[PDB]
């Protein structure tokens, strides 16, 4: 029984590391995501120059 | 003949050659390419500049 409760928490670990991987991939997919924000201040540092 | 004891306990300790560790999945930002707008010819306005 402690053996299965063991291998309950590595499927526990390995469903946080999915969790942290779905989480990055949104933020990637994001409209307000890192592309979108890198132009639009470098279009304004132009425009600002 | 089976290499056995009397009792019938195995003589020779056997070996598994241990799974390759765990993987890692990641996810990347994609870029397409992406034009701009056009001008058309400009009205004639009644006031001045």
């Amino acid at each position: 029984i402690r053996r299965e409760a063991a291998q309950m928490q590595v499927e526990y670990q390995e469903t946080q590391q999915a969790h942290t991987q779905a989480q990055l991939e949104l933020l990637q997919r994001k409209f307000t995501n890192k592309a979108l924000y890198s132009w639009m201040r470098g279009k304004l540092s132009a425009i600002y120059y | 003949r089976h290499n056995l004891s009397i009792d019938g306990q195995p003589l020779s300790l056997a070996i598994y050659a241990e799974p390759t560790d765990p993987k890692a999945l990641l996810t990347s930002m994609v870029q397409a390419s992406q034009g701009g707008s056009a001008v058309l010819p400009g009205t004639l306005s009644l006031y001045r500049f």
